[PDB]
């Protein structure tokens, strides 16, 4: 994958126009970046499977990927080693990156892609295959849950619809709130970036039904979550 | 009317008659008035792994976005149209005179051709979804000797990518949109269901038994 990154690309070219020149027969030059290019193409070629791999990655994974292989490969031709123990130990560094690359998007993977447990989360991902970034539906459920809120009288009730992947999710708009009724209809309290909703000073009528919505430009919830308040008196 | 006409395939996930439904999920959306799929159903085919099928879209990885929405379509189209009367047909190849699917039905030219231009570099290692996959590991995965490559590689043309990814549900009709001899696999809702004049034509047109 670290071939989508242009400094990566930049440096392959300082490697064929600056280093060779003078660390390498000419008759070898296009035979070895053939090879060269061949193993920083194959960083994609990782087993593909969930909690492994799966062909993307973020940009911050392309970046520490990249980082770690410009490094090693900067070691290397500031050292001016040449000739055959020069092409050994490139390719054993190839090698080498290969393998801490995958370290990388394995934590990517475990930690980083789809992080939402529920609903719909929108994530930015970079193709490994074609370089082509894009936006990726992360759908796990339909709703994200219930929950049971006690809420005494004269006391503010709050109902949160936030949940630790908002913030990160693209193409967010507005929470909104609706009340539930005994009918089969509903009705719209608030909408806006609030994430939480307030009601001041609870009675025993404001018990009873709610259900929040976060909408996504992809028309459809990001996040749904449904409200079942009681009120103690 | 026509015993053709709005009726669903007697098959897995399938309601027994199409009828309306109030929230329809995303893509599987323009079926509402008259559906033959359900609401979990809708939902369940917009999966990463749908437990509809036991297939994996993503054996070469994540298909890009644009692509994996054709596909869902298809599984909408497939799971919710109640216009699909006269190309279902038995399991097995054998006649009715004689457990259901759906055979050639006949999607418009640029239905297949936008799909493919959406898909084209996405990835997958066969020509042909139904056979040779390895299942080892639970789900399909690719074959030992099969190289992930472009979809306009191991789909050469649009009618090889409507026609060999699901067994010849689909074929690939030589008439265009708005010619009412094919079906458009999704469209506007705004616009009306171009679909269902298809199937009237086709219910009465097919010189059968
Ligand atoms: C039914 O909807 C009406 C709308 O005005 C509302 O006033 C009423 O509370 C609802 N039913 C009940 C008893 O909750
Ligand atoms: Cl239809």
């Amino acid at each position: 994958c670290v071939i989508c990154d242009p400094s990566v690309v930049l440096a392959l070219k300082s490697l064929e126009k600056d280093y060779l020149p003078g660390h390498l027969d000419a008759k070898h030059h296009k035979a070895m970046m053939e090879r060269v290019e061949n193993a920083v193409k194959d960083f994609q070629e990782l087993s593909l499977n969930e909690d492994a791999y799966m062909g993307v990655v973020d940009e911050a994974t392309l970046q520490k990927g990249s980082w770690s292989l410009l490094k090693d490969l900067k070691r290397i031709t500031d050292s001016d080693v040449k000739g055959d123990l020069f092409v050994k130990e490139l390719f054993w560094m190839l090698h080498l990156q290969k393998e801490t690359f995958a370290t990388y998007v394995a934590r990517f993977q475990k930690e980083a892609y789809c992080p939402n447990k529920c609903g719909v989360m929108l994530q930015t991902l970079i193709w490994c295959k074609n370089c082509k970034k894009e936006v990726h539906a992360c759908r796990k459920s339909y709703d994200c849950g219930e929950r049971n809120v006690e809420v005494p009288q004269m006391e503010d009730m709050i109902l949160d619809c936030e949940l630790n992947w908002h913030q990160a999710s693209e193409g967010l708009t507005d929470y909104s709130f609706y009340r539930v009724w005994g009918n089969n209809t509903e009705t719209l309290v608030s909408k806006g970036k609030e994430a939480t909703l307030t009601k001041p000073m609870v009675g025993p009528e404001d018990a009873g039904s709610y259900r929040c919505e976060l909408g996504s430009v992809n028309s459809s919830p990001a996040t749904i979550i449904n409200f079942h308040v009681t009120v103690l008196p | 009317g026509d015993e053709l006409l709005n009726i669903c395939m007697n098959a897995k996930h399938h309601k027994r008659v199409p009828s309306p439904e109030d929230k329809l999920y995303e893509e599987c959306i323009p079926w509402k008035d008259n559906a033959c799929c359900t609401l979990t159903t809708s939902w369940e085919a917009h999966l990463d792994v749908s437990p509809l099928y036991n297939f994996s879209l993503f054996h070469c990885g994540l298909l890009m976005p644009g692509c994996r929405k054709h596909f869902i379509q298809a599984i909408c189209f497939y799971e919710c149209s109640p216009n699909l009367g006269p190309w279902i047909q038995p399991v097995g190849s054998l006649g009715w005179e004689v457990g259901e699917r759906v055979v050639n039905v006949p999607l418009c030219q640029e239905d297949c051709e936008e799909w493919w231009e959406d898909c084209r570099m996405s990835y997958t290692c066969k020509s042909n979804w139904r056979g040779g996959w390895d299942w080892s590991q639970g789900k399909n995965r690719c074959p030992k000797g099969a190289q992930c490559l472009p979809f306009s590689h191991y789909f050469p043309t649009p009618a090889d990518l409507c026609e060999k990814t699901w067994s010849n549900s689909f074929k690939a009709s030589p008439e265009r949109r708005n010619s009412g001899r094919c079906l458009q696999k999704w469209f506007e809702p705004a616009q009306g269901n171009p679909n269902v004049a298809v199937a009237r034509l086709f219910a009465s047109g097919r010189l059968v038994p």
